[PDB]
RNA sequence: GUAUGUAAGCGUAUUACCGGCCGGUACUAUUACUUU
């Protein structure tokens, strides 16, 4: 495992067996599908949506008060963007090698760090031109790395 | 400036509206529908001193962006330069109660 | 034994400190507790290891201690183990 | 031409595609408190004298 | 990775009673694999094998009775038609007196001469004795 | 496609514009007589009432398919009327009873009623007479064509 | 002067007698006062009363659109029809639509294209709920008895076990009667810290 | 008494029709694989 890497490190969450409990909150499906309205249409990504409604409310599991995914409770009430968000989080932290390499080159350990997400990129992004995600003729280009996240 | 002063305004790009250029910036600076100014640290001098005069009695505030035009032209979206911009309108984002 | 014949039935205190995965089914040692801040009096749910700075919403008194593992408040907190 | 084929959907076809739902579940929260109106005029009339 | 859900099963049993482990901490639950445990049942080979299952994938308990010698898997599923299936048995077992190789057909899972009485030609999984 | 681009004149041989006397009047709603197949292939609805020529067409030109029928995939579309598929099949080796991938490519003809075929699609193939040098073949039916990831979709 | 069915047993089916029965002692289950604002659209489909040999043991068709709201009722369901349909154990049971493919030469799909929802795990799992509907289940595990058989291990540690265990040889029955697998319920006392 | 390795009924396109359970006819996502 550990894909660009020697390590064999294992680290995730642990969900439960059941898919209702919290059975005690009072709390609906319904409020939180106001709440990604409320909060989601503030620019957060997917993720770190559902790190707020944990630790705050607490929900456990929106898996277990609403069916759907959670991209589709971005979508359903219309919150997905043209963006995805986890190579956007790579984008972001490949444009921060072209801030580091621009004037501070001889760095050929960051120098080999390019070489992996512009490989995370194209590895994983030809994934998401497959799923009808974003359109092929999508060509990540090194101008680009700038405007595409910002 | 921050990274963290830059997400500020991708929010911006989302909702709220935009004024681009000298001209477009001092129409809405004129009638003070603009909240918050932007000046790049490579802004023509008189330039840098010009928009500020107004901020005195327009009693606006305004920002020192530590970067070039050429990034604060692609940290919005487009391509071309920025030197100056005025949010005429917050939307959605986070610069109507913020300090730098 | 090495060679036993139940694996079924372990011993329950040993699989409570075997894993958070490795067990015969999968549920995390984390929870949920309801803690009162000490200097306020509002109800409010948190995770155990929550990731996360949560006040109230006028109760800001300290609620939460920033670490990597479990919220570690001495003094400061009045909680239970107990889904709410 | 080929992109306007099936395209009563977009700004005012999406609810006059989902207008199948806005004539039903909006009226019949209330009729069927009418429809029970045996043990609801009755109810509140025993609850006034008594 | 794990590449064939079917072979990584087959051999921890295989390794369990050599240093004599009586139990089997086994993964992780295909239905494919439940259609073969009890053809070791079905001539006796282990013991009591269960299978709790985890909403990811299962995983299964085995009890064993100690009266194996080693189970088997070709790799991958070669197709065997009917007047081909005696050369998987002399290269693959000590005799023709016991000892089962396990095909599958068209008709399901068996044992080989069980497919020598139902005769319908299919590919290989593993082998036991 | 066509407005009857040719520095000759082109036209489906075997039929004329017969005016006024006529047993009865057999307009038959179009002068072109478009056959059919008929095995088991439902004809176009394009094909009756064209107004592309093409003598090498199988449902309008002097042609009648023959042979064999297969499926298959297709490549490239650039030349005139024709398009390059592909199949794919294994085979059988000795030394292991273990197989390939290996492939052949014929090139093959288009009818225009089956205008717009792309790649990756997915298009049946039957036999025809010899075209040109290398065409025995001639596009059945666009069956499924249907890439659902990458290719058959809008954006 | 005792009024049956029409107001419970649309969309379902006017057969039979013994659902019919029920149907005169739904109208006087909504004479509780606390659940006259829900009952009176709670609809019902079916029902059957299937025994196990010397007791009766009731099927309730639920149509679950109303699951979210059947559940929080139904602790008061079963306790007020029990003693008026005595000692006759009910339990709400909703029959699915269950979309086959035909056990044939592949027998042809279309229509009803089969969402994953509607596959024969809903013969158990879709099933296995709403028969213990407030057990809590934590663990099911499958022994695999010898001539090919087998027996279901079904787990609920504390949650409400002091109100359902007398029902659970009850529960035996009619599981082995609509879906066939054979199923013992498991106890334990232990709150194992997880 | 027992066994189960047998077919039908029964948790369901166990297809539509005319015939005496029984002939004819309406009439089916594919491959690879294997069957004759």
């Amino acid at each position: 495992g550990r894909m660009h890497a020697p390590g064999k490190g294992i680290s995730q969450s642990a969900l439960p067996y059941r898919r209702t409990v919290p059975s005690w909150l009072k709390l609906n499906a319904d409020d939180v599908k106001e709440q990604i309205k409320k909060l989601g249409k503030k620019g957060l990504t997917p993720s770190k949506i559902g790190i707020i409604l944990r630790d705050s409310h607490g929900v456990a599991q929106v898996r277990f008060v609403n069916g759907n995914k959670i991209l589709r409770i971005m979508k359903s009430v219309g919150l997905k963007p043209d963006i995805p968000e986890d190579l956007y989080h790579m984008i972001k932290k490949a444009v921060a090698i072209r801030k580091h390499l621009e004037r501070n080159r001889k760095d050929k350990d960051g120098k080999f760090r390019l070489i992996l997400v512009e490989s995370r990129i194209h590895r994983l992004a030809r994934y998401y031109k497959t799923k009808s995600v974003l359109p092929p003729n999508w060509k990540y280009e090194s101008s680009t790395a700038s405007a595409l996240v910002a | 400036a921050l990274e963290s002063t830059n997400a500020r305004l991708a929010l911006v790009m989302k909702s709220g509206k935009y004024c681009l250029g000298y001209k477009q910036t001092l129409k809405t600076l004129r009638q003070g529908k603009a909240k918050l100014v932007l000046i790049a640290s490579n802004t023509p001098a008189l330039r840098k001193s010009e928009i500020e005069y107004y901020a005195m009695l327009a009693k606006t505030e305004v920002q020192h962006y530590s970067g070039t035009n050429i990034e604060l032209g692609t940290a919005c979206g487009k391509y071309f330069r920025v030197c100056t911009l005025s949010i005429t309108d917050p939307g959605d984002s986070d610069i109507i109660r913020s300090l730098e | 034994m090495p060679l036993a014949k139940d694996l079924l039935h372990p011993l329950p205190a040993e699989e409570k400190r075997k894993h958070k995965l490795k067990r015969l089914v999968q549920h995390p040692n984390s929870y949920f507790m309801d803690v009162k801040c000490p200097g306020c009096y509002r109800i409010t749910t948190v995770f155990s290891h929550a990731q996360g700075v949560v006040v109230c919403a006028g109760c800001a008194t300290i609620l939460c201690q920033p670490t990597g593992g479990r919220a570690k408040l001495t003094e400061g907190c009045s909680f239970r183990r107990k889904p709410q | 031409m080929l992109a306007d084929q099936a395209e009563a959907r977009r700004q005012k076809v999406r609810e006059a595609r989902k207008r199948r739902e806005e004539r039903i579940a909006t009226k019949k929260q209330e009729l069927i408190a009418l429809h029970a109106k045996e043990d609801e005029i009755a109810a509140k009339a025993a609850t006034a004298g008594h | 990775v794990r590449m064939n859900v079917l072979a990584d099963a087959l051999k921890c049993i295989n390794n369990a009673e050599k240093r004599g482990k009586r139990q089997v901490l086994l993964r992780p639950c295909s239905k494919v694999i439940i259609k073969f445990l009890t053809v070791m049942m079905k001539h006796g080979y282990i013991g009591e094998f269960e299978i709790v299952d985890d909403h990811r994938s299962g995983k299964i308990v085995v009890n064993l009775t100690g009266r194996l010698n080693k189970c088997g898997v070709i790799s991958p599923r070669f197709d065997v038609p009917i007047n081909d299936i005696e050369k998987w048995t002399n290269n693959l077992l000590p005799s023709r007196q016991f000892g089962y190789v396990v095909l599958t057909t068209s008709g399901g899972i068996m044992d080989h001469e069980e497919a020598r009485r139902k005769h319908l030609g299919g590919k290989i999984l593993g082998f036991f004795f | 496609m066509a407005d009857q681009n040719e520095r000759a004149f082109q036209k489906q041989f075997g039929v004329n514009l017969n005016r006024k006397v006529k047993p009865g009047i057999t307009k038959k709603k179009l002068l072109r007589r478009s056959r059919d197949v008929g095995l088991g292939f439902k004809t176009p609805r394009e094909a009756i009432d064209g107004t592309y020529i093409d003598k090498k067409c199988p449902w309008t030109g002097d042609v009648r398919i023959r042979g064999r029928i297969l499926t298959g995939v297709v490549r490239k579309a650039k030349m005139q009327r024709t398009i390059v598929i592909r199949r794919d099949y294994l085979h059988f080796v000795r030394k292991y009873s273990r197989f390939e991938k290996r492939h052949r490519n014929m090139s093959v003809h288009c009818s225009p009623v089956f205008r717009d075929v792309e790649h990756g699609d997915i298009v049946t193939i039957g036999e025809c007479r010899p075209l040109s040098k290398t065409v025995r073949f001639n596009v059945l039916k666009v069956s499924k064509g249907q890439g659902a990831k990458k290719s058959f979709k809008k954006y | 002067m005792a009024i049956g069915s029409k107001i419970i047993k649309p969309g379902g089916s006017d057969p039979d007698d013994f659902e019919k029965s029920i149907a005169q002692a739904l109208v006087e289950l909504e004479a509780n006062s606390d659940l006259k604002p829900y009952l009176r659209d709670l609809h019902i489909t079916r029902a059957r009363e299937i025994e196990f040999g010397s007791k009766k043991a009731v099927i309730i068709y639920v149509p679950i659109p109303q699951q979210k709201v059947f559940q929080k009722i139904q602790i008061i369901l079963v306790r007020e029809l029990e003693k008026k349909f005595s000692g006759k154990h009910v339990v709400v049971i909703a029959e699915r639509k269950i979309l086959p493919k035909p056990t044939r030469k592949a027998r042809n799909p279309l229509k009803q294209k089969r969402p994953r929802s509607r596959t024969l795990t809903a013969v158990y799992d879709a099933i296995l709920e709403d028969l213990v509907f407030p057990a809590e289940i934590v663990g099911k595990r499958i022994r695999v008895k010898l001539d090919g058989s087998q027996l279901v291990k079904v787990h609920l540690d504390k949650n409400q076990q002091t109100t359902i265990e007398h029902k659970v040889d009850t529960f035996t029955s009619v599981y082995k009667k609509l879906t066939g697998r054979d199923v013992t319920f498991e106890f334990p006392d232990n709150y194992l810290n997880v």
